[PDB]
RNA sequence: UACCUGGUUGAUCCUGCCAGUAGUCAUAUGCUUGUCUCAAAGAUUAAGCCAUGCAUGUGCAAGUAUGAACCAAUGAACUGUGAAACUGCGAAUGGCUCAUUAAAUCAGUUAUAGUUUGUUUGAUGGUACGUACUCGGAUAACCGUAGUAAUUCUAGAGCUAAUACGUGCAACAAACCCCGACUGGGCGCAUUUAUUAGAUAUGAUCCGAUGAUUCAUGAUAACUCGACGGAUCGCACGGCCGCCGGCGACGCAUCAUUCAAAUUUCUGCCCUAUCAACUUUCGAUGGUAGGAUAGGGGCCUACCAUGGUGGUGACGGGUGACGGAGAAUUAGGGUUCGAUUCCGGAGAGGGAGCCUGAGAAACGGCUACCACAUCCAAGGAAGGCAGCAGGCGCGCAAAUUACCCAAUCCUGACACGGGGAGGUAGUGACAAUAAAUAACAAUACCGGG
RNA sequence: GCGGUAAUUCCAGCUCCAAUAGCGUAUAUUUAAGUUGUUGCAGUUAAAAAGCUCGUAGUUGGACCUUGGGCCGGCAUCGUUACUUUGAAGAAAUUAGAGUGCUCAAAGCAAGCCAUCGCUCUGGAUACAUUAGCAUGGGAUAACAUCAUAGGAU
RNA sequence: UCCGCCGGCACCUUAUGAGAAAUCAAAGUCUUUGGGUUCCGGGGGGAGUAUGGUCGCAAGGCUGAAACUUAAAGGAAUUGAC
RNA sequence: CCCGUCGCUCCUACCGAUUGAAUGGUCCGGUGAAGUGUUCGGAUCGCGGUCGCGAGAAGUCCAUUGAACCUUAUCAUUUAGAGGAAGGAGAAGUCGUAACAAGGUUUCCGUAGGUGAACCUGCGGAAGGAUCAUUG
């Protein structure tokens, strides 16, 4: 009340957190960080809950102090790093460099991507403003800031950014006929072409979206994310990709024991 | 203490608000700096929200003070206070405000004009060839020249002397001054 | 805080409206009396449960057919009950779910179930097993006479291995007797 | 399970209530109680009062070791660990309670183009010049003289450190703006003020953003007695003839981000008219200019105007009223409850004022008054269980002065310390789940096909 | 309502009944209660039409205006609402609900399988969530002023 | 005198209507429940009482409780008795 | 069947002389701790050149926030009270018979007066009347 909040409680976690709830009093409270504490994972939750490799909030840091885990191209400790979205969780040695990709329901997934793709990843773009003595800087939706860039990048574009040598390799405009992924709300995790976008001045511009499968739904100019310049992905979507409503989830689960067991 | 709360006032339909809560820290006031003119100067550093620094002048004597028309800036030392929009025992006080009408001697003005303009009021070729250029456009109200023979000229305070610490301000021109200059006749 | 506070918990018997009627304490009694019940609360839980699947299939069927909301727990429904064996094959429709009856429930018990098999000379017997440890469901000793069995498992019903019904040694009783005839 | 039954009569049909019927994560109580699992538990009355013990401290290779410390060594500064102490950081989270509070808190939904933000992540630091191979004075632990009945009460003396404190080279530029020698001053970043560019949308002709800005930003003139612009630490040793050099730690400033707060838009709350007018000279509603604040605002001051709300219930009163998510009962509609573990608010006996700090009007911080209450050598000194456990009291009404950081997480200089947060055992018929107290045969007796 | 010398009702024995490791009692309140009635009560005589009329606010207000028509990146500047459809944003927990043989259950969000130096990318679904707010389509039914000094449209 | 129309005070017969019934052509068109609107009742007493407010010269009028007590009070019709 | 006065007992509430009593709250007024900012002040300390600069405690002045106490008034809650008086209950009663039959004077409303009590009477009204009716 007089100051900030060092607890989290667990029935305050955020849901794709899918924590037991009598598991115990508090859940991990983000760190301070790039991503919005509220659409993190941090590395606890990795380590932890993702992967057998820890067992406890004890071997975590047994894994961390010894600089296992390498998350963006960086060494990092904290165990409550928020690694939010397409973080590149690098771990050396073993090699599993994972990108954080959206499930279709809402879900964070480690998509096991090759270690040259890995070397790279795609940032958000805000507001591009003029900085002191009028150098243009990019400010991206991670927390980056990336100073001198092409004029032809504006608001809300995507950027392939580079990790050892960080800077844009290249960029794909927002526009109608790209590929997008929907990084918030219900429609989390589905992927689509732009159709086309409404403009409401004041607030709320509404993004329209088709679906690969002929699905078509909306969402707000937030929460989505330019993927790929066209119809073609410059990253490798986990699985599914489309929203997979109940009834044909029953019939996969039915197929499922029809074959394979079949008996 | 002092506080900004409208926990004290009444509702817009003229009843009165109860209290559910002790004063906060983040509401408070502070005392008024009421800034002199004087010779002796003094400011004194405050402490506010967030670890900044607050200048609160206690009296100051000199002004940054800026001559719109040429575009020329200055330090000069305040004479005196003739005149105060809100309150008019504010200039029997002699205390350094917003908006607060005063006198600054002209000297540094003078000093500039006679070496910019080449004229004063109140070497080989280039300099004289570039001298008339300037001369040319030379223009200056009556009323703004009156006041280099009296010495000092009618000025306007910009700054917050209670919260930046100084007070500097601009020179009275235009529709301005004879505004207040029929209100200073008498 | 205490995280043990946010355990759900409920309760699963009613108890009826009318506690003096004759011609319900017989009904009741009757049911009792062949189902090898304990009490009222063993038959009232059923009844309950019952009241619960019917209630669910009635607000199922007021909507209309093409609502997905209706298709998809109806299949669901369908499949719990041809999984229990109480709807037969050529009932597969949500009106016939309607008309189930607490003597299906009580036709699955895991004490009917052996005392129809022959492995039990009364249904009282068969409660008594049960409660002894000498019957196994598959592999696993059951010993709840409330076992509710399913189809699948119908077949493997069967006296345990370490029960002296299903080739164990002999119990503590005959072992006294055979250390009595001993000297 | 969308349900009724008894009672007015000599008897009848009604209105109508009394009584009966079932539930309550709803509290007492009474009798009884074998097993398994799961669990509330001094809220109601007194936010009444507290003996006692604990609940917040903290050290990495990497700020400061000479313990007259330990473990090893054998002319060198230290060159292993390290108690104490200085320095830094935390103690504004968590925990507890529901007294005040009825468009007020609070819920959904807005806004900051009206602000502050330690910290985390990314980016960015040319102007000091008017000993830099590295500046100065103290001080703690230590040691020894003490005072007092007394306390992490207190005064002198002698030593010695810094990433403490205080000074000071800031090391080496360019561009530009002004005053100017006939054919020199300014200028890093920060602060304040003023002017000005930020276009339309000499042939060939650069220039961002919003729904919206004199906006982002640039140039100019000046201003400020500017806690700013590394006198800091660890590891590895190398390459060029003394020169140069890596990987890290901590620290200062600006911007963006994250963690947030503050204020704010719209709509929504129980009973009362035996509450119909309320507010305003002294702020009530609005305007102008200031002051103050991190910032908008009658938030406050001077002047001015007479406005603002109300049968669509203002104003006032009651609440055994914290608000919500929710709980019980539910054919549907509904009625009643919501102290309590999740979110928000408020409080630390009652009011008030404040320091430190990025963050407090903080009470396991201070200062004062009021009420209690504690030693005392009677000169003075120290207080805050609505934290955990426990005690008294009040009551119809509520458990151990136990164990532990093993789990969940949080905090610190930190892999390592600590955690009455939290977990574990004890009491527990609040509530709830499953479930023993006999099954079979023969014989005796008695029935039906 | 019972007990005034024959007590089916009190005090006890026997027998029987209901629930059963649970039952009784007191308060509070949900149902019962269509005895608070919007759904959905009543007002001649049972309690309940004001002595009567006028009257502002409130509530409620006649009819009338697209049908035949089959087919089946631009660029404006505009009557406003209620209603209805579709979408978005929407804390978890609780409730409803899919999967899952904790031996069953109340639960929990686990797990399952070849008999592996492992795999199923294992799962950890989905609704509802008044009203108020934001956006899309519909214009039947309704409310406001707009309606003949042309100061109208092109 | 006869016929017809509108408006009014009533009356007679009959439900196929309603109602506890007396009875009602409206007191009908009501579990097959909804045309608009005002007032007003919640078992019988205490009680139209206490007190406050307000109008009146007064008598009084309008508004109007609570503690407590009680298992009935009451409506229509029926058979007796008187 | 049934009504009221009077007499006895208990219970609840009301009026009530006492400028009642107590408790909590608010407005006004007086005193006003303590902190915060400001004015003056200068115990002392450091350095500089037998001369200046800097830091600075106690104290003091004004303003501000303002606890707390002391009177008046007012609001809200509980209660004492001599006396009066009202309801209800009680198996003890006294006095009559007002109502139910044409209740022996038909009954009942509004209003006014009167008397031991139910009640009586004057004026207007009603049938809930003991008359649905005199074209005679
Ligand atoms: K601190
Ligand atoms: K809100
Ligand atoms: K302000
Ligand atoms: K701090
Ligand atoms: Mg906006
Ligand atoms: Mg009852
Ligand atoms: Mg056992
Ligand atoms: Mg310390
Ligand atoms: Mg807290
Ligand atoms: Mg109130
Ligand atoms: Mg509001
Ligand atoms: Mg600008
Ligand atoms: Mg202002
Ligand atoms: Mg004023
Ligand atoms: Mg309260
Ligand atoms: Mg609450
Ligand atoms: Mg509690
Ligand atoms: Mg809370
Ligand atoms: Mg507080
Ligand atoms: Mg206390
Ligand atoms: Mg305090
Ligand atoms: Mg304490
Ligand atoms: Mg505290
Ligand atoms: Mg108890
Ligand atoms: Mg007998
Ligand atoms: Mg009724
Ligand atoms: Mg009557
Ligand atoms: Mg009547
Ligand atoms: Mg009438
Ligand atoms: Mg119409
Ligand atoms: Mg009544
Ligand atoms: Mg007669
Ligand atoms: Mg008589
Ligand atoms: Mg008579």
């Amino acid at each position: 009340a007089r100051g900030l909040k060092k607890h989290l409680k667990r029935l305050n976690a955020p849901s794709h957190w899918m924590l037991d709830k009598l598991g115990g009093a508090f859940a991990p409270k983000p760190s301070s960080g790039p991503h919005k504490a509220r659409e993190c994972l941090p590395l606890i939750l990795i380590l932890r809950n993702r992967l057998k490799y820890a067992l406890t909030y004890r071997e975590v840091q047994s894994i961390l102090m010894q600089r296992h885990i390498m998350v963006d191209g960086k060494v990092r400790t904290d165990k409550t790093y928020p690694a939010g979205f397409m973080d590149i969780i690098s771990i050396p040695k073993t090699g599993e460099n994972y990108r954080l990709l959206y499930d279709t329901k809402g879900r964070f997934r480690l998509h096991s991507v090759r270690d040259e793709d890995a070397k790279f990843k795609l940032c958000k773009v805000r507001s591009v403003q003029f900085g002191q003595k009028g150098i243009p800087y990019l400010n991206t939706y991670d927390g980056r800031t990336i100073r001198y860039p092409d004029p032809l990048i504006k608001a809300n574009d995507t950027i392939k950014l580079d990790l050892e040598t960080n800077k844009i390799v290249d960029f794909i405009k927002f526009d109608v006929g790209n590929v997008v992924m929907v990084t918030g709300g219900r429609n989390t995790g589905r992927v689509g072409v732009i159709k086309n976008r409404e403009k409401h001045k004041g607030t709320f511009e509404t993004i329209h979206v088709e679906d690969a499968q002929g699905h078509q739904f909306a969402t707000r100019l937030g929460n989505v994310f330019t993927i790929g310049k066209g119809t073609k992905p410059w990253v490798s979507l986990p699985k599914g990709k489309g929203i997979k409503l109940t009834i044909i989830e029953e019939q996969r689960k039915r197929d499922a024991a029809a074959q394979a067991a079949a008996k | 203490g002092i506080s900004r709360d409208s926990m004290h006032k009444r509702r817009a339909t003229g009843g009165k608000q109860k209290a559910w809560r002790k004063k906060r820290k983040y509401e408070l006031g502070r005392q008024p700096a009421n800034t002199k003119l004087s010779s002796n100067k003094t400011v004194r550093r405050v402490r506010v929200r967030g670890g900044n620094v607050k200048w609160r002048a206690l009296r100051l004597d000199t002004g940054n003070f800026s001559w719109g028309s040429e575009a020329v800036t200055r330090k000069t030392r305040l004479l005196d206070v003739v005149y105060n929009s809100s309150n008019n025992e504010l200039v029997r006080t002699q205390t350094l405000v917003k908006n607060a009408i005063v006198q600054v001697d002209a000297a540094p003005f003078k000093q500039w004009y006679l070496t910019h303009y080449g004229v004063e009021i109140g070497k080989s070729n280039n300099v004289q060839r570039k001298l008339e250029k300037r001369q040319q456009g030379r223009t200056l109200d009556s009323h703004i020249e009156e006041q280099f023979s009296g010495g000092r000229l009618l000025a306007c305070i910009s700054s917050r002397p209670g919260q930046c610490g100084r007070a500097d301000g601009y020179i009275l021109e235009g529709k301005e001054l004879e505004f207040y200059m029929r209100k200073l006749q008498k | 805080v205490h995280v043990n506070f946010y355990r759900n918990y409920g309760k699963t018997f009613k108890k009826p409206r009318r506690p003096y009627e004759k011609e319900r304490l017989d009904a009741e009694l009757k049911l009792v009396g062949e189902y090898g019940l304990r009490c009222k609360r063993e038959l009232w839980r059923v009844q309950y449960a019952l009241s619960r699947i019917r209630n669910a299939a009635r607000h199922l069927l007021t909507l209309d057919e093409k609502n997905p909301r209706r298709i998809f727990e109806g299949a669901a429904l369908l499949r719990r009950m041809n999984r229990y064996g109480l709807l037969a094959e050529g009932q597969d429709k949500l009106d016939y779910v309607l008309a189930l009856t607490a003597e299906n429930f009580l036709a699955r018990r895991l004490q009917t179930l052996v005392f129809k098999a022959g492995m039990a000379k009364s249904i009282h017997h068969a409660r008594v097993l049960i409660r002894q440890r000498h019957i196994r469901v598959g592999r696993q000793i059951v010993n709840v006479p409330s076992f509710m069995v399913r189809v699948e498992s119908e077949k493997h019903i069967d006296f345990s291995l370490t029960s002296p019904f299903g080739g164990g040694p002999a119990g503590r009783v005959k072992r006294k007797n055979q250390k009595k005839a001993s000297g």
